[PDB]
């Protein structure tokens, strides 16, 4: 059986239960949100992670695929440190870190036949491989003085449990796959530097990139859909979004 | 030929068609260097021939071809000659790669390519194997289930695949007949084929030099047979096996009989 | 039962019981620790079940047994289902263990114990032997003469007597059949016992994985045979072993018979 | 001589009634008894084996046919029991706390079972007919069950929190689990210390024979509720002693090997 | 004719009509927004 398969367990007339087995290069990447308290610049109000998409377009096996991810974390762990109630210390209301607790969610969404009208998903599995995501280096630009930098952090993702989703944008909107992972704490710690503050597993909110332009793994998905028999019909996927107007 | 034929119990036994099928077909030994460093003589083929020439066989008939070691002779063996006789040392160290050496030239394959990133496969029946061949083989396989998902290993990391091969240079590789199987091979380094076993190759003729036979060419556990061209020497010099194969060459080829199916100089047909 | 039974040739070959036999019977594997440890995945079971039901075996009949060593396997080996299969390694220094061990599974015992305190025993035909269990039995015997006296040894000294093991965790002693012999044995760590040895048991098959022939099932040296349900493979990794002896389990099944005698779950039936 | 095979034997009633077979089995056969501890820690001798013996004798069971073996609780022998001789005898003292663990050790001693290997981690079994059990031995058995529904997931428990499972068995050194024929039974079990197999009971056993010491019938051998049986090979005696007990069983072992009948198997 | 019922009033070959008629605790609860 070919790598990329589609199969047919069942065709009445106009719909047909169509069966997909296919290889993925997921190319996802964090993405941060840094608020900064005014005054001075001696107090960051959050550090915190944002839902993250990234379109990108690789090889199969002599064809070109155009794909869609994004990424989101869920239920991390909100730590903070405040050395002084002065406006000259430096502090740090709430920043997120990520632990075995929490959980990385990814969706994913191709340009092939498998998402072209999937609405009806059953049979769904998916055999992925563990990863390594290590955190960057964020240097707090205070006023004056010296500059702590953030640096270090390292955690294990290993596949878990795969989904549906819906990755919503402001210009396409998409029926996608959602892969699960689950942490594992690694060795590299991240600390503060010039603080009091090391040794602590997890992984850093500011920099988790640590400057790559994604994070890379491979896997195999197989399910079986929905798909009407003519292969010519088309789910709107574009958008034109006029969302929280009041905001 | 589809034809049958007929005869009777009637007719005359004819000559011997010995001191005939010498003059009209050749003889190959392959010997390892090993044989010639003992020896450290720079004539004795030409020796040998003389000798066989007592035997019958002329004089531009016979012929030697060295192989540094078994292995080295079974990275794509060609044996291309009338009637082939191997010299093999004997080496529990060894033992199943000079199984598989036997395996691969006593027996006639009929080899179609493979396509590992392309496409995944499987064997049919007891008689369709994956023979590889290269200077370092590693070959991993992950057993697939009914929706194209991993079985105890992970369709995407390797690590998780099974090891049935490490640094090899002839492997023969039987998996369990009726599921598809996820490979990984070092490419390249290494050529896998899809390999049917045919009618056995009655043209060449192994001789373990060496210990108790031990050479198991059928997959199978239960059969272990001893063919008629599987002979075992005991030994401790080489000019000794050679003067024995050259006074008992008459009944080595009368134990090997001319092939049948076609002519080609490789060890297994190619039929894409 | 002791009647007779009779039949006829013009009956017709019933169909195969293959494919219902895998459904009502059971199979069971006895593989090494190495095995395990080579592999070093904790799937592997799973995966030869999910492999063998293609093959026709359900998913509850297949079980696997580690074994650490042939010895501790020697030790009071306990086979408890209606299909056994054991993988065993060969090795020179354990050729007479792993051949004892197969004299043992492989053939049928019938047991009583012995006192040899109070009592002194002897043996009667070629089958009734004295097969000795423990975790370090070293045995001896002092033959006796018509009016119970020592005959190269004395009935006290036990120094005198003559040691036939040192030390090993399962013996399969045959003497002189018709004298009686005193012995001496670590009684604290090992039961020895006087069995007879009935006919063969056909639900188990040994498999060596390694290397040449050696297992001399019986004890008389002329005999050497080889049976059936005793294989021989040449081995460089275990999946490939493993891969073989499902996609040739059913020539294994077919070279095997379920038993006749009765339910038991040791190696020799006790009565007392 | 053909074994394995069942065939029709004939016979007739004219035909006379052959000689006694009794003094002639007993020299040609052994007989073992299964006393407790508190029997010889009552006695307090050191020779009342050999003198049991002797007296056998004038019954006719030889010297080195008696054999006698010592266990200390009723749950201590059911741990793996191995009655392996020619007629076997099992001295069994009652207990109200107890009933079930000697309902169990008879039901496995009586009987002949034919018992398969289980590997839990694996595989979920379930009971095809109701002679299919699961006997469990070792010296602290916690068994716990989840039946599972057509599409393997549970009924009142849940396939991974092992603290969902229905407890059946609680620290038992013998138990004898039925339960629902139809539907695959997913198991954890304290598989460091005992073992479980999956046994079908065939015919029952004439080589053994229980002897209840103390209070009334009470042993429920068939897990149906409905028969309540009491076979031959059940005795009963009611005690203030025990070498009343073991006077008893010598000057009675003639009965006791006339409801004993040698194996089949 | 039960409270929580599920009924099928046609069935085709992959697709099916089903009925659902079921009773419901709507809690819900309003969130005012305050700009100063
Ligand atoms: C076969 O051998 C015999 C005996 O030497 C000889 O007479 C005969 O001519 C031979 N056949 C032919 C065709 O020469
Ligand atoms: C016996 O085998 C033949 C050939 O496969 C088949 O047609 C027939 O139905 C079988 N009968 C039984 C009773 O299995
Ligand atoms: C059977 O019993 C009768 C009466 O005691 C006796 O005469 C006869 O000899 C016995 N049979 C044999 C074979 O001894
Ligand atoms: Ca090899
Ligand atoms: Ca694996
Ligand atoms: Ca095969
Ligand atoms: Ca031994
Ligand atoms: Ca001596
Ligand atoms: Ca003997
Ligand atoms: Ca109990
Ligand atoms: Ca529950
Ligand atoms: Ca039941």
């Amino acid at each position: 059986a070919q790598a990329n398969e589609d199969i047919v367990v069942s065709k009445t007339s106009l719909w047909k239960e169509m069966q997909y087995n296919r290889d993925i290069t997921i190319r996802f990447k964090f993405a941060s949100s840094i608020v900064k308290s005014g005054g001075l610049g001696y107090k960051w109000s959050e550090i915190s992670f944002k839902p993250a998409n990234y379109q990108y377009t690789y090889t199969r096996d002599g064809e070109e695929v155009t794909a869609h991810t994004t990424c989101s974390v869920n239920g991390m762990n909100d730590f903070n440190f405040n050395g002084g109630s002065l406006p000259t210390d430096f502090v740090i209301s709430r920043y997120e870190v990520i632990k075995e607790n929490s959980y990385v969610y990814v969706d994913y969404w191709d340009d092939s036949q498998a998402f072209r009208n999937m609405v009806y998903v059953r049979s769904l599995a998916a055999n992925l491989n563990s990863v390594i995501c290590t955190g960057g280096d964020y240097s707090f630009a205070l006023p004056v003085g010296q500059w702590p930098v953030m640096t270090g952090g390292a955690v294990s993702l290993h596949s878990a449990g795969v989904t549906l989703s819906t990755q919503f944008t402001d210009f396409v909107s998409l029926n996608s796959l959602r892969f699960r992972f689950r942490l594992t704490v690694e060795e590299p710690s991240f600390s503060i530097t010039r603080t009091r503050v090391s040794r602590l597993y997890g992984l850093p909110a500011a920099n988790p990139n640590n400057g790559k332009e994604y994070y890379e793994v491979a896997g195999r998905f197989s399910l079986i859909s929905l798909v009407p028999s003519n292969d010519d019909y088309q789910t709107p996927i574009t958008n034109s979004v006029t969302v929280r107007q009041d905001l | 030929i589809n034809l049958p034929i007929t005869g009777s119990m009637d007719t005359a036994y004819a000559n011997s068609t010995q001191e005939e099928t010498f003059l009209t077909s050749t003889l190959c030994l392959y010997y390892p260097t090993e044989a010639a460093t003992e020896i450290n003589d720079n004539s004795w083929k030409d020796t040998l021939s003389q000798l066989f020439l007592t035997k019958g066989w002329p004089t531009g008939s016979v012929y030697f071809k060295e192989y540094t070691d078994i292995a080295s002779f079974s990275v794509d063996p060609q044996l291309y000659c009338d009637y082939n006789v191997v010299l093999m040392k004997y080496d529990a160290t060894l033992q199943l790669d000079m199984s598989e050496l036997a395996d691969l030239i006593l027996n006639e394959w009929l080899c179609n390519p493979m396509d590992i990133t392309l496409y995944y496969y499987q064997q049919t029946d007891e008689a369709n194997k994956w023979i590889s061949m290269g200077s370092s083989c590693t070959i991993k396989v992950c057993p697939l289930n009914t929706q194209t998902l991993g079985i105890g290993c992970l369709t995407t990391d390797t690590a998780t695949f099974e090891e049935v091969a490490t640094a090899e240079k002839l492997v023969i590789t039987d998996v369990v007949d009726g599921v598809n199987h996820k490979l990984d091979v070092t490419t390249a380094t290494c050529t896998i084929r899809n390999c049917k076993k045919l009618g056995p190759r009655e043209n060449v003729a192994v001789i373990q030099v060496g210990g108790s036979d031990v050479l198991d060419i059928t997959a199978d556990p239960t059969t272990a047979p001893q063919t008629e061209r599987m002979m075992r020497i005991n030994w401790k010099k080489w000019w000794q096996v050679f003067y024995t194969v050259v006074d008992y060459v008459n009944q080595i080829i009368q134990a090997m009989s001319k092939r049948s199916r076609s002519l080609n100089s490789a060890a297994f047909y190619y039929r894409i």
